[PDB]
C-alpha cells in the first residue's frame, strides 16, 4: 500500500547554540567540565525542511551521519516518530519509533519500509512498511511528544545503544532556532546493536472522507552532529546553563 | 621507620591511621522483568519432536531457581558451563526449545549423539553450549486409547544441521521409482506418531525436554541472571558496590537535589561526593572513611621510653587524650603553662618531657 504523498522543501539556518545535551549521567554541581563528544556545532548550518501534502517521489532519505539533531515547533499530532536504518528494506533490521497520545512504541524489526512511510489515522502503520519480519525488539513506555512549543531531539547511535536526549522548550515569535541554552536531558539509552547510516521523519495524515488524504503542512530543523570539545557550566542544582564550543572561535577557545 | 635502635628526640611520622570497613553493601535495582521461564517449562500443550518450538529470550533477568524448582528431572546435563555459575553469567540471547521425545532418545540430545531423534528431529552442535533438561510427562501426555498428537520424523534423505527445522511431510523415497506423492510400496511416510500409553515401560513413557541454548555475540549482553538488594546500612564506613561502581565510605543523608536521569554525583576535582540508590531513590552523600597521619612524639630513648600518638586531622571522638587544631594528641596531658617549644605538635601547641606534657 506504498504510496507517494509527500513533497519535500529545504532551506538553510543557523544552529545558534541549541543542540547541547548532557554527556553523561554524572551530577556535576558549580563546575566547569570539558567533554569531547559528539555535539552540534554551534552556529553551525541547520536545514529546514518543509514537508507538504496537497490533495511522483519527492521526499528522499537522509543520511543519519554520525548522530541527527531534531527539531520541530509543530504540535505532537503532525509529527508521529521516526524510522532509523541503513537499507530501510526487509534485508536489514530496522528501528522504528511510533508515538500515540497514550503512548511511544519503539520497535526494532525487519521493515519493508515504503518509500514514503506516514502514518494515516484508529491508526493504521500499513503505509509506513509493507511486511515486518524476524522482530527482535520492543520498548513500550510513557510518550515524548506531548502538549508555541519547540520540541528538540538528539539522536546518537554509539557503541550498540541508540542513546535518545530531548528538551521541551517553549518559544514565542522568535525564529524557531532561539537564542539561549536548553540542555538536553539523557531520555531513553537502547541496546539496539544495530549499524544505522539513514533516517526519514514520520508525518501523520487524516483521511478526507469525502484526494484521498487531508491535505497537511510540517517544519522540521535537521542538523549533523560532530565530535567537538566542549565546556560546559553545571550550576547549584546540575542544570547546564551554559556552554562554549571551544573550536568555534578564540574567545571560546581561550575560554576553554 | 628509622632503622635505629635510638631515636633522638622529637616527633616522627611513622604511620598512616585508617577506619577499617565493617560492612559490605551492595544496592541493585529492584528485580523486575524476568524471564517467561514459567511459560516455557509450563505449558498446556507441548510441540512434536519434527516440529521443535522455539522462543528466543532477550532483554529480561534470567531466574534459573524456578527453573530448578520446577520438577524433579531425569537429566539436567549442562555442556561447557556449570549449573551453579548460569546465575552469575550474563548471555546476549538464551534460546529455549521445548518438545516431547520418548525416554530412551533423552541421551540422544546431546552432542555428538546418533539416533532417530539426533539425524532427523533435533540436532545440537558438538560446540554447544547450553543445558539439557528433561522430566517425566506421564500424567500430561498420556492416553489408555493412546495420545497420537506427537510426532516423529524417522525418514529424511540426509541428517541434520544442527539447530535446523524441517517440518516437510513429502513421502519419503527410498526406491529408484518415483512415489508419486501418493503412499505406496517402498514408499513411507516420513512422520511416525508416538503412540504414547499409561502403562508403557519407563524407557518409553513420554518425556518433555527444554533444551537452553545461550550464545554471545559482539551486542552488549541483555539477559543476566538477579541481582541481589542485600540491605543499606548508614553512618558507618562500609565497602559499597552500587550499580557497578565500588569504593569504600560512609553514606550519609544528601541534600542535594538531583535531576531524574543523574545517578552518581562528582566533585569539583573529579572524585565521588554522592550516588543515587537503586532500591529507594534517595540521594546519599558518600564520604571516605577517617585516614590520619600517625606521628609519634617521643623524648630520647635514653632519657625515656614513654611515647605519645598524634592522629593529624582526626577529631578525637573518631579514633591522656587532648584535642588539638592539628589533630588527636593520645598519650599527653594538657597544661595550662606556658614554656618554650620543645617537640613541635604544629598548631600553637608544643610537647616536652618532664610524663609528657602539651602547652601552648
Ligand atoms: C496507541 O498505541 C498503543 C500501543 O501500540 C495502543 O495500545 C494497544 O492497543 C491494542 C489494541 O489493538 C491492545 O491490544 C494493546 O493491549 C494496547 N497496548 C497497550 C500497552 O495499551 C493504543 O490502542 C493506541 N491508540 C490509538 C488511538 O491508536
Ligand atoms: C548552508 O548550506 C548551503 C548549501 O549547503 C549554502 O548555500 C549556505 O550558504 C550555507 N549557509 C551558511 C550560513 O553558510
Ligand atoms: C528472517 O526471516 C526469513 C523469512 O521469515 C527467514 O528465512 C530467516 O531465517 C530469518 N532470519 C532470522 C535471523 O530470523
Ligand atoms: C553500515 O551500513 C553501511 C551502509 O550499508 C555500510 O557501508 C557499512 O559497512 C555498515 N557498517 C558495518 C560495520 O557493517
Ligand atoms: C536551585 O534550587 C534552589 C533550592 O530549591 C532554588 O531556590 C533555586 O532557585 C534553584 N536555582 C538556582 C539557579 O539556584
Ligand atoms: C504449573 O503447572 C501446574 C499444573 O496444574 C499448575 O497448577 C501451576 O499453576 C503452574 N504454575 C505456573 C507458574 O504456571
Ligand atoms: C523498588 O522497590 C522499592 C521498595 O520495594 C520501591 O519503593 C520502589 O518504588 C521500587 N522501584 C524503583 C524504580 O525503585
Amino acid at each position: 500500500q506504498c504510496v507517494n504523498l509527500i513533497t519535500r522543501t529545504q532551506s538553510y539556518t543557523n544552529s545558534f547554540t541549541r543542540g547541547v545535551y548532557y554527556p553523561d549521567k554524572v551530577f556535576r554541581s558549580s563546575v566547569l567540565h570539558s567533554t569531547q563528544d559528539l555535539f552540534l556545532p554551534f552556529f553551525s548550518n541547520v536545514t529546514w525542511f518543509h514537508a507538504i501534502h496537497v490533495s511522483r517521489f519527492d521526499n528522499p532519505a537522509l543520511p543519519f551521519n554520525d548522530g541527527v539533531y531534531f527539531a520541530s515547533t509543530e504540535k505532537s499530532n503532525i509529527i508521529r516518530g521516526w524510522i532509523f536504518g541503513t537499507t530501510l528494506d526487509s534485508k536489514t533490521q530496522s528501528l522504528l519509533i511510533v508515538n500515540n497520545a497514550t503512548n511511544v512504541v519503539i520497535k526494532v524489526c525487519e521493515f519493508q519500509f515504503c518509500n514514503d512511510p506516514f502514518l494515516d489515522v484508529m491508526e493504521s502503520e500499513f503505509r509506513v512498511y509493507s511486511s515486518a519480519n524476524n522482530c527482535t525488539f520492543e520498548y513500550v513506555s510513557q510518550p515524548f511528544l506531548m502538549d508555541k512549543n519547540l520540541r528538540e531531539f538528539v539522536f546518537k547511535n554509539i557503541d550498540g545503544y541508540f542513546k535518545i536526549y530531548s528538551k521541551h522548550t517553549p518559544i514565542n515569535l522568535e525564529r524557531d532556532l532561539p537564542q539561549g541554552f536548553s540542555a538536553l536531558e539523557p531520555l531513553v539509552d537502547l541496546p539496539i546493536g544495530i549499524n544505522i547510516t539513514r533516517f526519514q521523519t514520520l508525518l501523520a495524515l487524516h483521511r478526507s472522507y469525502l484526494s484521498g488524504w487531508t491535505a497537511g503542512a510540517a517544519a522540521y530543523y535537521v542538523g549533523y552532529l560532530q565530535p567537538r570539545t566542549f565546556l560546559l557550566k553545571y550550576n547549584e542544582n546540575g542544570t547546564i546553563t551554559d556552554a562554549v564550543d571551544c573550536a568555534l572561535d578564540p574567545l571560546s577557545e581561550t575560554k576553554c | 621507620t628509622l632503622k635505629s635502635f635510638t631515636v633522638e628526640k622529637g616527633i616522627y611520622q611513622t604511620s598512616n591511621f585508617r577506619v577499617q570497613p565493617t560492612e559490605s553493601i551492595v544496592r541493585f535495582p529492584n528485580i523486575t522483568n524476568l524471564c517467561p521461564f514459567h511459560e516455557v517449562f509450563n505449558a498446556t500443550t507441548f510441540a512434536s519432536v519434527y516440529a521443535w518450538n522455539r522462543k528466543r529470550i532477550s532483554n529480561c533477568v534470567a531466574d534459573y531457581s524456578v527453573i530448578y524448582n520446577f520438577a524433579p528431572f531425569f537429566a539436567f546435563k549442562c555442556y561447557g558451563v556449570s549449573p551453579t555459575k548460569l546465575n552469575d553469567l550474563c548471555f546476549t540471547n538464551v534460546y529455549a526449545d521445548s518438545f516431547v521425545i520418548r525416554g530412551n532418545e533423552v541421551s540422544q540430545i546431546a552432542p555428538g549423539q546418533t539416533g532417530n531423534i539426533a539425524d532427523y528431529n533435533y540436532k545440537l552442535p558438538d560446540d554447544f553450549t547450553g543445558c539439557v533438561i528433561a522430566w517425566n510427562s506421564n500424567k500430561l501426555d498420556s492416553k489408555p486409547s493412546g495420545n497420537y498428537n506427537y510426532l516423529y520424523r524417522l525418514f529424511r534423505k540426509s541428517k541434520l544441521k544442527p539447530f535446523e527445522r524441517d517440518i516437510s511431510t513429502e513421502i519419503y523415497q527410498a526406491g529408484n521409482k518415483p512415489c508419486n506423492g501418493v503412499a505406496g510400496p517402498n514408499c513411507y511416510s516420513p512422520l511416525q506418531s508416538y503412540g504414547f500409553r499409561p502403562t508403557y515401560g519407563v524407557g518409553h513413557q513420554p518425556y518433555r525436554v527444554v533444551v537452553l541454548s545461550f550464545e554471545l555475540l559482539h551486542a552488549p549482553a541483555t539477559v543476566c541472571g538477579p541481582k541481589k538488594s542485600t540491605n543499606l546500612v548508614k553512618n558507618k564506613c562500609v565497602n559499597f558496590n552500587f550499580n557497578g561502581l565500588t569504593g569504600t565510605g560512609v553514606l550519609t543523608e544528601s541534600n542535594k537535589k538531583f535531576l531524574p536521569f543523574q545517578q552518581f554525583g562528582r566533585d569539583i576535582a573529579d572524585t565521588t561526593d554522592a550516588v543515587r540508590d537503586p532500591q529507594t531513590l534517595e540521594i546519599l552523600d558518600i564520604t571516605p572513611c577517617s585516614f590520619g597521619g600517625v606521628s609519634v612524639i617521643t623524648p630520647g630513648t635514653n632519657t625515656s621510653n614513654q611515647v605519645a600518638v598524634l592522629y593529624q586531622g582526626v577529631n578525637c571522638t573518631e579514633v591522656n587524650v587532648f584535642q588539638t587544631r592539628a589533630g588527636c594528641l593520645i598519650g599527653a596531658e594538657y597544661v595550662n603553662n606556658s614554656y618554650e617549644c620543645d617537640i613541635p605538635i604544629g598548631a600553637g601547641i608544643c610537647a616536652s618531657y618532664q610524663s609528657i606534657i602539651a602547652y601552648t
